[PDB]
């Protein structure tokens, strides 16, 4: 029985709030420089507030501000994709 | 740190 | 299958049963003694609702049932400014 | 006419409501004119100028329901050994009257009960029943029901409509209690 | 789908007939309420008579002007159709008193 | 308008890759890579994901078969289960089958095993099963000759319900899968065209009353074939 | 896909659009329709056409009785006050004028101006405009005390207990004492006629007044009579108020066992009878986070204040004193939480927000600004020490110095010189001077704070012990007087082990202080000894601290109202 | 460039990076990949990477921008001149590809 | 929003009322587009365009062209470029007819 | 300034 399964990240929102791209597509940083070199590791990083963004985005986000961009709460990772 | 938190 | 509505000015408005079920209190009108079998269809009389606002309520019924869970952009119901206040109390009384 | 909030004395209007409810709860033939007049008059009752007197209407309404259920309770007590059938038919009539009341108190339920705490009018009759009819007679009415269930298996099957018209009575009176939706039916009979 | 009301001087018959339901189906719907067979009563419109076999679509009575939010009206005679008890007028405010 | 070409090429690439027909797997890479060189990577970023999904699928099914092998208890799916994982942000086959489907109990064991495997192998990747892209073989041993035919998951539920009972009421069939009737009219007519299931009801048309029964007189010229 | 909009809402959008031609005729509508129209006037953004209809008592008193939709009203009102329209002040002035016009009128009409007074006073007190709900309650009290019948006695008692709350909440404690004296006289006059009224709300409000005044022993005693006065017929809001004040007094009295049950029952009762997004539930969580912060459960506290600020932003707009206190409490709990980690960017934002709010709705010389100026400066000093630029840390220390001196001046103006809160300000300023390389006066500030705390809190309190540890840490690293540092470490560690179990957060800081001190003197045996002790503290903390959400911990309490008060009375 | 601090410099570089990348995403979503504005964002991001000492990424961004503009604006344009000047400044000062 | 509502209400009237409404819409949309509120000016110009599509007179075609040229200015300033091409196509359709 | 003006 050949079967087809559309796997997707189980985030209810379809938009990484830091880079405005779709959660399934590459982050804006991976689509800028690493688009032509190598782009397969752009996963998602959840949080205690359960607001998951692109892992290349939230890690980029934490270089300046240490809060969740959606709700201004403290940011601690809980899951990585 | 060298000092405790607030009170 | 059909229900007839009487305004406070003696007018008569006849609309389908499912069309009149949009209003909450019309369902109460047709729950008790308002049934009376099918001698002259279901019968309802308002002693406070004038004719124009009841006509607008019936037109709203037609707009509601036709455009219920539509897949197209619904047009706005035209509640003219000279009847807006009277229709507002009628809509709240009828729980439309 | 005059959908605007009017001013009206509570005496005559509440007397008219009293007559209509007395004609409703025992399931009597109510004329259309009185029915529609009560619908169009409870609205003005709940928005009576200047202070909307919905609280008063609720107060004397629950007072009337309380004394009516008390009268029915005395009517049940004055009957002996035949309380099952009369209780079943009275309960069916009262449930139909409570549904007719919930339909009749349409605006007051929608725009006074939910704003307050107070309880729903349709279940106010049910609560008054189960607290003044079922509650004092929690064992008198089930005195013969439990023994006939044993008689059903052994020697005497009871009437199906009599035994089924009361087994669902306990469920109906707890239709509003979210915490105890079916517990009272188990608590008092099962 | 064409939405309209039938008024014979005291009533109003809201219906949801299609364009194929030209006349006879409308009169059947009227029969479904108060009988009145077509041999005695005929429908009217703005002081004009519509033929039974004439399609409503071509005679300026299409579905675009027959929306449920504002349905077009048709007369009935067994005309002197009573008005809808027009609402009281409100001040224009911008008018100079 | 090169954008509308990518959209049109996506639908046929999805159909080409999913159904398994391909002249050669390397040719798909060459066609995708040539467009990447000719119109940029962003043009073929979606297309390249479709190609690599099949490449991962071969590696993944090795891991899934290794996972089910390395089980504490003996787990057997009972069917030749085959799966390809597809990224939801790339493939154009995301046409939502919002109609509720009740997968049969024979195949329920396998789908539950893969969900457990994919939940722990990859974190945060929920699986959406596109039942109308799946096809499988069924052992039609009810008649004299064990005919072999290719049926979809939608067709499999109807055929599996007829194994225990030679006739199945249409009322029970539509409530077994609890989905819209209008899709079932064209779902079962494929078996009617091949005469897999006889028209038990005397009504010429097909409705909820049209109960159906197995066709014991059905004959297949080919031992192995596909129903379409 | 698109559900058609109801006739009611379409008519509302038609009446609003035809608003000017029907502005005066809207006021004749039912109160439900009136509130819906005046809410559509806010959703559309017509704030200026709404700030002339909610600015009158002929309309506002006819819309405050929309009890089903009141949170929406709290969002509209807080919009208008943020908009620019002084709706609170004008409503207070209108009610004062109405009371002056009614004072000579019939006493039956006088009572109808009190029920309108009570709903408006309760609304303006809930919205956080105590300074403008004070005039409403003053007019209500005067109008009730013109005559001295039994119903007027009861109305005066109710207005007195309500006016104490709006006086205490505005940090007008001195007038609160006189208000409580007036309430005592009125209840004495009522009891002299044989009529007794429940005074649990009054005693709980006095407990709040004294806890603010930091008279912890008297506050706890009045808590004991308040819990004695709790009955079954009281309204749930009064019960929640009494339990909340009981908890926040028992915590500061270091009785964490009873306060635990009190605050859990308070939170449960507020969640049941009011809802998960009610202002009273927000206040219960704001004073439950206080309890959780003062029982060494700092981390869970942040999960409660953020669950109490998010209720007061959904209900009370953006410029309010009820969201300002939630901001300042969440700015402090996060400051304690991220003390070790140095993640003060969130705790600074939640402190600047409270400052930017209180500086906008309250005058400069207000005590509520002193508490918020404190916390912002505590985050300011912690960022500064982690800052590397010398100019940046210098200016941040100067800003923290200005904030602490302003807060100290305000606290001395309101409370006095020998109060517990002034002592806390002195301790914070001493820590600031330690960070500012002004150690000679830093030791003086710590000594003054220690003496003030000891004069009131005694030798058995945690509040004095924390500043004792602060002063000893000052001695160890920057004063070198190792004997005093050793003895103060010993006292602080003994008190912490006595009170906060064995894994108290400051015990690690104390242990590192002892280790550095013993390294400084040269005795290297006790260095290894207390290194082992620190490892023991670490493993106890690791195997004791469990991450459990407090809200699910209080999700279903098997204890009812009578059991809690009975247990509290049995314990006392 | 002007500030002598290091932590402040890194934070300001990261802030400029966030602003450039958000602007690039907005332009790329509303304009597509093949436009002059997207390429200008690429060139600005390359200049920032050159400031951020990410010379490999800087030359990658500059190459992409020059290719996009040359494909659209032709082999000679003022914007293309600015882009090639930026890439030359990157090569002859940082990557030492003379 | 008020102008769009009143426009949709008086769409069923004679040419004088429609002309007055379209002129009020032109001055109001010109003001809002001049002030900067491009997103709040389409809602006026779209209503004016809806008025211009009801009849087929010469002045109505010309004012539909005016709506489609002012409506393009309030979309370039709003960066709704994907709709600007559709607006130009509508304008050139009106110009061709 | 090591490079030309920004785009
Ligand atoms: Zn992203
Ligand atoms: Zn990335
Ligand atoms: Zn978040
Ligand atoms: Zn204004």
């Amino acid at each position: 029985w050949n079967a087809v399964a559309l796997w997707a990240w189980d985030i209810v929102v379809d938009n990484c709030a830091i880079c405005r791209n779709h959660i399934m597509d590459l982050c804006i940083e991976c689509q800028a420089n690493q688009a032509s070199a190598t782009s397969e590791e752009c996963t998602v990083a959840w949080g205690v507030c359960n607001h998951a963004f692109h892992f290349h985005c939230i890690s980029r986000w934490l270089k300046t501000r240490q809060v969740c961009p959606l709700d201004n709460r403290e940011w601690e990772f809980q899951k990585y994709g | 740190q060298k000092r405790a938190s607030g009170q | 299958m059909y229900v007839k509505l009487i305004s406070s000015d003696g007018h008569e408005f006849i609309v389908k049963r499912e069309h009149a079920l949009t209003s909450g209190t019309i369902k109460a009108m047709l729950s008790g003694p308002g049934q009376f079998a099918e001698n002259e269809t279901n019968e309802v009389n308002f002693r406070e609702i004038p004719s124009h606002v009841l006509s607008k309520v019936c037109m709203y019924f037609t707009y509601k049932v036709r455009y219920t869970n539509s897949s197209t952009e619904i047009p706005e119901f035209p509640i003219a400014p000279e009847i807006a206040l009277e229709l507002l109390m009628a809509a709240n009384f009828l729980d439309c | 006419t005059s959908l605007k909030p009017r001013v009206v004395d509570f005496d005559e209007t509440w007397n008219k409501l009293l007559t209509t409810i007395k004609a409703v709860v025992m399931l009597e033939y109510v004329e259309r004119a009185t029915w529609n007049d009560r619908f169009s008059d409870i609205y003005a009752l709940c928005v009576a100028y200047p202070e909307p007197l919905g609280e008063r209407l609720y107060t004397e309404t629950k007072i009337f329901l309380e004394n009516h259920v008390r009268h029915l309770h005395k009517r049940v007590l004055e009957s002996e050994e035949q309380v099952l059938v009369m209780y079943h038919r009275y309960w069916e009539e009262y449930s139909k009257g409570a549904d007719y009341m919930d339909c009749l108190y349409r605006y007051l339920n929608t725009q006074f009960i939910k704003k307050n705490p107070l309880m729903e009018i349709g279940e106010l009759a049910l609560d008054m029943w189960r607290k003044l009819m079922v509650e004092p007679l929690q064992a008198i009415l089930i005195r013969m029901l439990l023994r006939e269930i044993k008689n059903d298996r052994g020697g005497e099957d009871p009437n199906q409509k009599v035994i089924h018209g009361v087994i669902n009575s306990f469920v109906h009176v707890e239709q509003y209690k979210k915490k105890f939706p079916l517990k009272f039916y188990q608590e008092i009979f099962e | 789908d064409v939405f309209l009301m039938i008024r014979r001087h005291k009533t109003t018959i809201f219906t949801d007939a299609k364009e194929s339901s030209t006349v006879f189906e409308l009169k059947r719907i009227v029969e479904g309420i108060l009988k009145r067979p077509p041999d005695e009563q005929r429908l009217y419109k703005d002081d004009q008579l519509l033929d039974d076999g004439k399609t409503l679509g071509e005679c300026g009575f299409t579905s675009q002007t027959a929306r449920p939010q504002a349905p077009a009206t048709v007369g009935l005679a067994f005309l002197c159709i009573e008005p809808f008890s027009s609402p009281p007028e409100l001040p224009d405010v911008m008018k100079p008193q | 308008d090169k954008d509308v070409f990518q959209k049109f090429y996506a639908r046929m690439l999805a159909k080409r890759l999913i159904h398994g027909l391909s002249m050669s797997m390397d040719s798909e890479e060459a066609m995708i890579n040539k467009l990447k060189q000719a119109c940029g990577y962003e043009f073929t970023s979606k297309l390249h994901r479709m190609y690599t999904d099949m490449s991962v699928s071969a590696d993944l099914n090795n891991k899934f078969n290794n996972f089910i092998k390395n089980q504490d208890t003996v787990i057997d799916l009972g069917i030749s289960f085959q799966i390809y994982v597809l990224q939801a942000g790339a493939w154009p086959l995301t046409q939502a089958p919002s109609s509720t489907f009740a997968i049969p109990q024979e195949l329920e064991k396998s789908v539950q095993m893969f969900e457990l495997f994919y939940s722990q192998h990859f974190s945060g990747r929920k699986l959406t099963w596109l039942h109308y892209l799946c096809t499988g073989e069924v052992k039609m041993n009810y008649l004299g000759k064990p005919y072999v035919a290719m049926v979809t998951t939608y067709q499999m539920a109807v055929l599996l319900a007829f194994n225990n009972s030679e006739t199945v009421s249409y009322k029970e069939l539509q409530d077994s899968t609890q989905m819209n009737e209008k899709e079932l009219t064209k779902t079962i007519k494929s078996l009617l065209d091949v005469k897999m299931i006889n028209h038990d009801s005397e009504k010429e048309d097909i409705d909820a009353e049209s109960s159906f029964s197995l066709n014991m007189n059905f004959s297949s010229k080919r031992t192995k074939f596909k129903i379409t | 896909e698109w559900i058609p909009e109801t006739l009611y809402n379409t008519a509302i959008s038609a009446v609003v659009d035809n608003y000017i031609r029907s502005r005066r005729d809207i006021r004749s509508l039912p109160e439900n329709i009136q509130f819906d129209v005046y809410y559509k006037l806010y959703q559309q953004g017509r704030l200026c056409q709404l700030g002339s209809e909610f600015c009158e008592l002929e309309v506002f008193a006819k819309v405050l009785r929309a009890l089903d939709k009141r949170h929406l009203l709290h969002h509209c009102f807080q919009a208008l006050m943020d908009h620019g329209v002084k709706v609170a002040s004008v409503l207070a002035y209108s009610f004062s004028r109405r009371c002056s016009y009614i004072a000579e009128s019939d006493a039956a009409v006088k009572e109808k101006a009190i029920q309108v007074g009570f709903v408006l006073g309760g609304f303006l007190s809930d919205a956080g405009w105590y300074s403008d709900a004070e005039k409403v309650f003053l007019s209500c009290l005067q109008l009730c005390t013109l005559h001295d019948e039994m119903l007027h006695w009861f109305r005066a008692v109710e207005c007195c207990v309500r006016l104490l709350h709006v006086r205490n909440g505005n940090c007008k404690y001195h007038l609160g004492e006189e208000t409580f004296k007036l309430a005592q006289t009125y209840m004495d006059k009522l009891s002299k006629h044989g009529q007794q009224a429940n005074k649990a709300a009054l005693y709980g409000e006095l407990c709040a007044l004294l806890f603010a005044k930091s008279h912890y022993d008297e506050a706890y005693k009045w808590c004991i009579e308040a819990m004695k006065e709790i009955t079954a017929g009281l309204p749930v809001k009064v019960v929640v108020d009494v339990l909340r004040q009981a908890s926040k007094a028992c915590v500061v009295k270091r009785e964490f066992k009873k306060a635990e049950q009190l605050i859990k029952h308070a939170v449960y009762l507020a969640r049941d009878h009011f809802g998960s997004k009610h202002p009273k539930y927000s206040d219960t969580l704001l004073d439950y986070g206080f309890y959780l912060l003062n029982v060494d459960n700092i981390c869970q506290s942040v999960a409660i204040y953020q669950a109490a600020l998010d209720i007061r932003q959904s209900v009370f707009g953006g410029k309010n004193i009820h969201v300002a206190t939630a901001h300042e409490d969440l700015a402090y709990s996060s400051y304690v939480h991220q003390y070790s980690s140095g993640k003060f960017d969130n705790a600074l934002f939640h402190a600047e927000r409270a400052i930017g709010i209180i500086t906008h709705i309250l005058p400069e010389d207000h005590l509520l600004l002193a508490s918020s100026k404190r916390v912002k400066a505590l985050i300011l000093e912690e960022i500064a020490i982690d800052c590397h630029n010398k100019e940046t840390e210098q200016r941040l220390l100067q800003e923290a110095h200005d904030l602490h001196l302003s807060s100290l001046q305000l606290a001395k103006k309101a409370f006095g010189e020998f109060n517990v809160q002034t002592a806390k300000h002195y301790g914070n300023l001493g820590r600031l001077y330690q960070s500012m390389r002004k150690f000679k006066e830093a030791e003086e500030m710590h000594i003054k704070a220690i003496q003030i705390k000891e004069q009131l809190l005694g030798q058995e309190d945690y509040e004095v012990a924390l500043s004792v540890g602060h002063l000893a840490s000052l001695y160890n690293y920057d004063m070198n007087q190792y004997e005093n540092a050793e003895k103060l470490y010993l006292r602080s560690i003994a008190i912490g082990k006595k009170l906060f179990g064995e894994g108290y957060s400051g015990l690690e800081y104390d242990y590192r202080g002892l280790i550095k001190l013993y390294n400084s003197i040269g005795n290297y045996e006790k260095v290894f000894e207390y290194h082992n002790v620190l490892s023991n503290w670490n493993r106890l903390r690791d195997r004791q601290y469990s991450v459990t959400d407090a809200l699910e911990d209080v999700s279903t309490s098997p204890q009812s109202t009578e059991e809690v008060v009975q247990s509290f009375l049995i314990s006392q």
